[PDB]
């Protein structure tokens, strides 16, 4: 499973260029009798477009009865954009392969999402000198009409 | 000189501007009947790899992933495409595969005669995937040893072995009876040892008039081993192997 | 491909995938007649007469042309 | 539906009775400015 | 020793958010556009004469009022653009607001001119 | 004419 | 009561058209005219520049008709390109 | 506007905000929601999209017709407005089922040129803020806008050294120029190119 | 929930059909009343997956020619039958209970080559499942070529005999009520595609103003027949075609749709145009899909035709101004199964519905309105019947709807759309008499 790091889903907001998303796996193991928790170390999770770009070490946290779960911490999605496969390929030898697959896409980021004009001190300056050439402008227009010549 | 304004005109636009596309006329349906099939038995998140002209179409009748489109952003991803097609199939499997790609869809003219074909824009695709990687795709090994273009039994090995020829003519000679067949778009007879066994792709669709053909990438050997060998064993007759002798494999790390 | 309409040669030398394009192509005499019958003739004609009058609107279409 | 060969018909008579007409408006332009 | 040793952990990189400037320049830089403005405005009715002569008067007054309201309020609502509503109540607030006005402005330039 | 290779 | 409808269904008239949908056409061409007309006159009723108040009149009784007529018009020639209302 | 499509280019993707021409798609979708909400018969976007080419088609027969009417006179205008509306040359690209932008571009051209014209001869800003935004129109619907871009310039250009300045020119072109510069650079694709 | 009220079977003949894409049953039972207080009730027993599914059940006398009140009461699920009469505390009576499922064996090879025949496995309880004590008992499985038995039974009692093409279960004589701790598996052969509609939405769209009812089916198809193994060979086909291989094939190239009587403006298109091979016969319409519906593969089209109303709409007597409609409730292929079916009459925007009647029940009745091209005031009535599990010949039943349509109604369309005309005629006007000149 992976969401983001507040516990928002995938669905109900699509994944963004530059966010916070959380990935969890859980694994068990057969004795032969019981399922039980498989501790292992050496687990990784690797966030691909068509080669690595995040190659994460999964560290435990929270075991089931009958499972363990790992976890890799609040990791920044890419600055680029695109379809992004989610990948947990457990291969030791001697066990069993387990591969978890998952393609997102994280797209750009809308226009709506940039900061806006009274957060930029350079956009004060510009803001300032369009509000004061359209006050000029109406102050000009009442005194182009009043004026007789 | 007014009026024969309007019916030159009338007859030019009739004539030669009012003919769709999708629809040859006769009425032939290959483009749609395959983007259907494609649509409908095909898995929604699956995704086709065909040349850059068809890709529009596809997504909009097929509505399948499509690797390149008529918009050309990206040349280094097209030429990806062109030297996935103009490559031995063990290369072409293995680039077409790191991208995830689960169809390969070809258009084949030697039926009908149609000339669009993908084999009358191969050599575009040769060149392109010519500029990115100069030492591996070659034009001047899609010729003979004359310097023509043949698809016959005088034919380049390299050309024989592409993915793109080993695709199209497949199964064709066992279609005209008498063990030889005759294209109708470069006018070349095409006899049942031309064409050499496909080892890595699987035909799953080919349209009523030849002319679209999709094939499937097949998964890889679940004991580990290249699929030319997997062949080179379901076709080899049964017999006495030639003795035991040790193998030379190197060291085990 | 602005560029390529004054260096012709240009595309084919640098840009392989503009040069694939039937679209991008010179056009031989027929065609100026399939597609403008009777037309075509004309057009010089009333190029020359707009030029023999020459007004602000004749120079504009004067450099369309 | 309308034929191809009635499509043909309307698309010929709808531009020679267009041609007339505009070659009317000329003539009657014409002589009387 | 292909993929069967445990494999180095990757990290992206990312890029620099780009400078912003101290707020004191841009204040002061704010107070000199200002001062720039307050400059034209007094220029205007000092040592150039900005008459005020003409107010009109009568009926055409209330036209008067009318197109100034047209006049201030299409920048109403282009400010109540900028500052987030959505460009179809600002293409339907123009066209309300528009009409009225069309017709107002309209009927003052002609009576006074 | 259109967007395709010749 | 599945009973009752059905023997009120059966023992019934069948369906009588209004206007037969063959005879529609020619309905239209005809009511096509006459808007035409109408409307036309109505368009050449704001220039007469004779009263505001006889404009007034002449175009809002021409245009009722015209209306009329036009939406006999348009049911018919829908009805007649196989687009049923 | 701000649609990322993942079906397309399927490793990198394609960020179509700024990789499209919005102005024919917009067009549309709103003819589609006029014939629907106000006139009351819902016809497909498949028809719409379909006779598009068609529906412009006889207005830029119009839009022929009054720019020729400002060159000579009103029968010329008739005259050019029958011969474009069955030219097989832009027939080739405008018959029912073309999509493409040039459906709707050519007809913005000589929307636009007219605007020009009338512009340039009578001397008025707002013919001139009319070919702005016609302009606009054309930015943001095709991309052979540039055409525009360069043989306005250069009339005016030629008619200074043919020694034909005078005061409409510099009212027309500069009130032209401001507008339609400022608002073709609000096109994501376009951004900052007009000055650099 | 065993029923408390009892009964005795006498004799239990249950005879199967499988010659269809689906199942048919026979149930031909003399019961005894053991209970001495009159018993006017009886309850069939059905298991869960198999009750899930039944399309038509019915019940009837063996003498008589009447049908007897039958329903499904919603874990052996039962069925209660009701008979007109009270029946006296000791007397016989015998019943044919008929009943068709929605359910096909599955191919015992799931995978077989495009010629070779198909071989379909079947299961359900040998041993008559009742609810009262059974002292006789038989069942006899028919309709097809050939029929084995998959892991057969050690013990001979529990075996069956061949006689022509029946596979006869044996002549039992003690059967405890409510034991089914018997299962069988039988392979029967079979030969013809399995044809499944997922989803029906069917339109039916009345208009008076033009006497004419326009019919539009959307189909969701799927065969469930053998998937092809090895893959889809063109060759193969073509081949096979070639040498007039006109036997049986468990593939769909060509669908029969049976229209009502006088169908005009026939149409059939997909999802991606216009197909064209289609053609129009008497009263049947050919539809030959785009691609060969194989074993598993799925085929999304629409057809559509339109009739008279005169057809469809008789006039009630006591009003002119009232309307009664039969619509028929399944135009389809000859044989064929349906798992949901969206059956939506259209009214003209006038008529408001009065009565409604359905002969096969449904699963829901919703009545809405929806807009149309010349709809300028709220749009048409849409009254939807939704339904489950119908089957191609069984279910004939006509949808039956009385609605009542003033002539008031009738003519408000002209004016309707000659109100818009005149509004847009005034509003010229008013742009045309006001100056704007400056
Ligand atoms: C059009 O389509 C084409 C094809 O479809 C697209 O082209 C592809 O683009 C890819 C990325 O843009 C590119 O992949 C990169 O190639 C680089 C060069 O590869 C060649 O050289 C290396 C040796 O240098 C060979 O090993 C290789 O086989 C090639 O011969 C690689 O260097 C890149 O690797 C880095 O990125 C990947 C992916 O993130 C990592 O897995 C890898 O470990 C590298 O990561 C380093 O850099 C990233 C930032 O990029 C850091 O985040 C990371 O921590 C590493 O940083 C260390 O190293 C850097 C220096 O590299 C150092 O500054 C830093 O401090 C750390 O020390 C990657 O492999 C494809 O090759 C290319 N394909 C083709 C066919 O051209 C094209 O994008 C499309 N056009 C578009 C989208 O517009
Ligand atoms: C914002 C205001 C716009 C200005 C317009 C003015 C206002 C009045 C409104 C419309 C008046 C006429 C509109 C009818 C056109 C729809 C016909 C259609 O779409 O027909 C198409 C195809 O055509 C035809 O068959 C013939 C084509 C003839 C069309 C005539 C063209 C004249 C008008 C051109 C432009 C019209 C603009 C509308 C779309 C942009 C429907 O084919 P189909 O496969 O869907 O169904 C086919 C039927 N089966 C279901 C059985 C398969
Ligand atoms: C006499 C006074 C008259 C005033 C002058 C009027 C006209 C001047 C014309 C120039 C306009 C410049 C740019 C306008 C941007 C509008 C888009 C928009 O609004 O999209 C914007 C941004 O998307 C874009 O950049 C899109 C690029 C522009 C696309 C335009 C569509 C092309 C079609 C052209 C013709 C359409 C005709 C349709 C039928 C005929 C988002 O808007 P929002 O909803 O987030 O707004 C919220 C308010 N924020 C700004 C504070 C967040
Ligand atoms: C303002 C001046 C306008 C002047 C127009 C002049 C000439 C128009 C000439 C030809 C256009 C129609 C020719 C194609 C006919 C077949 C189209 C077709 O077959 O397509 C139709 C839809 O298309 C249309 O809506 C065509 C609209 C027809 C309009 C006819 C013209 C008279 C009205 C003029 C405008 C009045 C506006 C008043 C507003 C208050 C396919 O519908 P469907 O797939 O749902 O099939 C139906 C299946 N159910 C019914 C079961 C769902
Ligand atoms: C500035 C204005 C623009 C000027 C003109 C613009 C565009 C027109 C040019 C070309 C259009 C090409 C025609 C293609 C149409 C194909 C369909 C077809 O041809 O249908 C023909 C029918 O024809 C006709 O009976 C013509 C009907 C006569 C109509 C009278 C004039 C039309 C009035 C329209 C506007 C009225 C509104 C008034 C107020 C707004 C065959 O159809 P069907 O056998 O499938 O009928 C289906 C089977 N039933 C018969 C059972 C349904
Ligand atoms: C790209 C260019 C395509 C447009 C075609 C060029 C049209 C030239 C317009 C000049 C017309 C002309 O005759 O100029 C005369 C004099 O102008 C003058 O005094 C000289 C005008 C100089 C303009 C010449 C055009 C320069 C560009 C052509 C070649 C450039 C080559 C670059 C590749 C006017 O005559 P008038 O008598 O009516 O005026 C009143 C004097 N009594
Ligand atoms: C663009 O590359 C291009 C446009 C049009 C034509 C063309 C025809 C194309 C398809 C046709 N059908 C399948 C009906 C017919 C065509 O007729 C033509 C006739 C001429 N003449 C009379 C010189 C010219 C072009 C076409 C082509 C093309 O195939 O040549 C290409
Ligand atoms: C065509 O109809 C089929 C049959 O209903 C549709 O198949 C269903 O599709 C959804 C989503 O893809 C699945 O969840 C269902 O399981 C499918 N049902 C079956 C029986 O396979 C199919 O989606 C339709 N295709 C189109 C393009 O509309
Ligand atoms: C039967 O009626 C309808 C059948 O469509 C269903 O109820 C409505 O379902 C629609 C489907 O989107 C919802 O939007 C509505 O809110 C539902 N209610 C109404 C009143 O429309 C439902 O299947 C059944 N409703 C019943 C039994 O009340
Ligand atoms: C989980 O907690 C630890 C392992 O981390 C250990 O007590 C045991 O395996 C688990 N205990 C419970 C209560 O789940
Ligand atoms: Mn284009």
């Amino acid at each position: 499973v992976h969401s983001h790091a507040d516990g928002t889903s995938y669905d109900e907001e699509p994944y963004k260029i530059k966010d916070k998303v959380i990935y969890s796996v859980g694994f068990s193991e057969w004795n032969g009798e019981e399922w039980l928790p498989h501790i292992a170390d050496d687990i990784q999770f690797e966030l691909r477009q068509v080669d690595p770009y995040y190659r994460l070490t999964l560290s435990p946290s929270g075991n089931d009865s009958e499972t363990q779960y790992y976890t890799t911490g609040e990791f920044i999605l890419p600055d680029r954009h695109g379809v992004f496969t989610f990948l947990t390929d457990y291969r030791k030898i001697g066990l069993s392969f387990t591969t978890d697959k998952d393609v997102k896409a994280i797209r750009h980021l809308a226009n709506d999402e940039y900061p806006r004009s009274w957060e930029i001190s350079n956009s004060w300056v510009y803001i300032s000198a369009i509000c004061g050439v359209i006050v000029a402008w109406i102050f000009f227009v009442v005194s182009f009409v009043t004026t007789s010549s | 000189y007014l009026y024969l304004f309007v019916f030159h005109s009338t007859w030019v636009t009739r004539t030669a501007y009012s003919s769709p596309s999708v629809v040859l006329p006769s009425l032939i349906d290959d483009f749609r009947e395959a983007y259907y099939w494609l649509r409908m038995n095909s898995d929604e998140d699956s995704k086709v790899a065909a040349w850059w002209d068809y890709g529009y179409q596809i997504g909009g009748m097929a509505d399948r992933t499509t690797l390149v489109d008529n918009n050309t952003w990206n040349n280094t991803h097209i030429a990806i495409v062109g030297k996935a097609m103009a490559s031995p199939e063990e290369k072409s499997y293995e680039i077409l595969k790191e991208h995830d790609v689960d169809y390969v869809l070809v258009i084949f003219g030697g039926l009908i005669g149609f000339g669009g074909d993908d084999i009358n824009k191969f050599l575009w695709m040769i060149r392109i995937s010519e500029g990115i990687w100069p030492e591996e795709i070659k034009e001047r090994d899609f010729y003979t040893a004359e310097g023509e273009y043949r698809v016959d039994a005088r034919a380049s090995e390299t050309m024989r072995n592409s993915l793109l020829y080993k695709m199209s003519y497949k199964d064709f000679p066992q279609l005209f009876n008498g063990g030889q067949a005759t294209d109708r778009v470069r006018q070349q007879m095409i006899t049942p040892l031309d064409v050499p066994p496909l080892d890595y792709f699987d035909e799953v669709f080919t349209s009523e008039n030849w002319m679209v053909r999709i094939y499937q990438l097949k998964k890889d050997d679940a004991q580990g081993r290249t699929l030319r060998d997997v062949g080179e064993l379901t076709r080899s007759s049964t017999k006495t192997r030639r003795s035991i002798k040790r193998p030379e494999l190197g060291l085990r790390v | 491909r602005f560029y390529s309409l004054w260096d012709t040669n240009y595309a084919k030398i640098h840009i392989p995938i503009i040069a694939s394009v039937s679209e991008h192509q010179p056009v031989s005499w027929p065609a100026f007649f399939f597609d403008t019958h009777f037309l075509i003739w004309l057009f010089p004609a009333g190029v020359f007469l707009l030029f023999l009058d020459l007004k602000d609107e004749h120079v504009f279409v004067i450099a369309y042309s | 539906m309308i034929s191809d060969e009635q499509l043909n018909s309307l698309a010929i008579t709808f531009g020679i009775v267009m041609m007339t007409l505009i070659v009317i408006y000329h003539a009657v332009d014409s002589t009387m400015s | 020793v292909d993929k069967f040793g445990i494999k180095p952990e990757i990290h992206h990189i990312f890029h620099a958010e780009p400078k912003r400037v101290a707020k004191p320049i841009a204040v002061i830089f704010v107070l000199i556009i200002f001062i720039t403005i307050l400059s034209l405005i007094v220029t205007w009715l000092n040592s150039c004469a900005a008459a005020f002569n003409n107010i009109p008067t009568g009926v055409t007054a209330v036209y008067f009022l009318g197109f100034i309201a047209t006049i201030v309020g299409f920048e109403v609502i282009f400010a109540r653009y900028y500052l987030g509503t959505s460009i179809f109540e600002t293409l339907f607030s123009s066209l309300y607001l528009g009409a009225p006005g069309l017709l107002t402005s309209t009927k003052f330039l002609r009576s006074f001119g | 004419y259109a967007a395709a290779t010749s | 009561t599945y009973e009752q409808l059905y023997k009120e269904f059966h023992s019934s008239k069948s369906f009588q058209p209004f206007i037969h949908l063959d005879t529609q056409p020619k309905f239209a061409i005809c009511g096509l005219i006459v808007t035409l007309a109408v409307l036309s006159s109505a368009l050449f009723a704001v220039g007469s520049k004779s009263s505001y108040i006889k404009k007034l009149f002449f175009y809002t009784i021409l245009s009722v008709i015209g209306s009329l007529f036009a939406g006999l018009t348009t049911v018919f020639a829908s009805n007649s390109f196989g687009v049923y209302v | 506007l701000n649609w990322f499509d993942d079906r397309t280019w399927y490793p990198l993707g394609r960020v179509t905000g700024g990789t499209l021409y919005p102005g024919l798609m917009t067009t549309s979708a709103f003819i589609w929601h006029a014939l629907r909400n106000w006139l009351g018969l819902p016809i497909d976007i498949r028809n719409v999209c379909v006779l598009f080419a068609p529906l412009f088609s006889g207005v830029t027969a119009w839009a022929t017709y009054e720019f020729t009417k400002e060159i000579k006179d009103a029968s010329a205008g008739l005259l050019a407005a029958g011969f474009i509306a069955i030219v097989p040359g832009y027939i080739s690209r405008s018959v029912a089922g073309s999509y493409d932008n040039e459906a709707i571009a050519i007809t913005l051209l000589m929307v636009t040129f007219m605007f020009w014209i009338k512009a340039q001869k009578t001397g008025s800003i707002m013919h001139a803020t009319c070919a702005a935004l016609f302009y606009f129109y054309m930015v943001s619907a095709w991309g052979g806008y540039v055409f525009i871009t360069n043989l306005i310039p250069l009339h005016v250009f030629l008619l200074i050294l043919m020694g034909r300045y005078s005061s409409k020119l510099y009212s027309a072109y500069t009130t032209w120029y401001a507008i339609g510069t400022v608002a073709s650079m609000q096109i994501p694709f376009v951004g900052f190119l007009p000055i650099r | 929930y065993e029923p408390p009220a009892t009964w005795e079977n006498v004799d239990y003949k249950r005879t199967i059909d499988v010659s269809n894409a689906y199942i048919s049953e026979t149930i031909e039972i003399t019961i005894k009343n053991i209970a001495s207080e009159p018993a006017t009730e009886y309850f069939t027993a059905f298991e869960s997956g198999i009750f899930s599914k039944v399309s038509f059940f019915s019940a009837y006398f063996t003498n008589e020619a009447t049908f007897l009140n039958s329903q499904l009461l919603a874990e052996i699920r039962y069925g209660i039958i009701q008979f007109p009469n009270a029946i006296s505390p000791q007397e016989e009576v015998s019943l044919v209970i008929k009943s068709f499922y929605n359910t096909v064996g599955i191919p015992y090879p799931e995978h077989v080559g495009m010629s070779e025949e198909q071989h379909l496995l079947w299961e359900t309880n040998r041993l008559p499942l009742s609810a009262y004590d059974t002292k006789k008992a038989s069942f006899t499985l028919i309709g097809s070529s050939s029929f084995e038995e998959y892991h057969p039974p050690n013990d001979e009692s529990l075996l069956g005999k061949a006689n022509g093409n029946s596979f006869e279960f044996g002549p039992w004589e003690d059967i405890p009520r409510f034991s089914s701790n018997e299962t069988l598996a039988i392979v029967y052969s079979h030969n013809a595609p399995l044809n499944q509609v997922v989803n029906l939405r069917r339109d039916i769209w009345l208009s008076h103003w033009a006497s004419t009812i326009q019919f539009e089916e959307y189909y969701e198809l799927t065969n469930k027949a053998a998937k092809l193994s090895k893959g889809f060979s063109r060759l193969e086909l073509m081949k096979q075609i070639q040498t007039q291989n006109m036997r049986q094939t468990h593939f769909v190239t060509v669908l029969d749709m049976l229209l009502p009587e006088g169908a005009t403006d026939h149409y059939f298109t997909d999802l991606v145009g216009l197909v064209s091979t289609s053609h129009a016969e008497r009263d049947h319409f050919f539809i030959r899909p785009r691609f060969p519906i194989f074993g598993g593969w799925n085929y999304n089209f629409t057809v559509g035709w339109t009739n008279k109303l005169s057809d469809f709409l008789h006039v009630s007597s006591g009003s002119d101004e009232k309307f009664v409609a039969s619509i028929p409730i399944l135009n389809g292929p000859p044989d064929t199964v349906y798992d949901n079916v969206e059956l939506s009459v259209f009214l003209p925007e006038g008529a408001e519905i009065f009565d409604i009647d359905s002969p096969v029940p449904f699963t829901n009745v919703s009545i809405e309105t929806q807009k149309s091209y010349f709809d300028l005031n709220k749009g048409h009535v849409k009254l939807t019947f939704s339904y489950r599990n119908l089957i191609s010949q069984v279910a004939n039943g006509q949808v039956l709807i009385k609605y009542d349509y003033p002539k008031s109604s009738f003519f408000k369309k002209p004016l309707s759309i000659a109100c818009y005309i005149f509004t847009a005629l005034m509003g010229v006007f008013v742009l045309k008499t006001l100056n704007m000149n400056v």
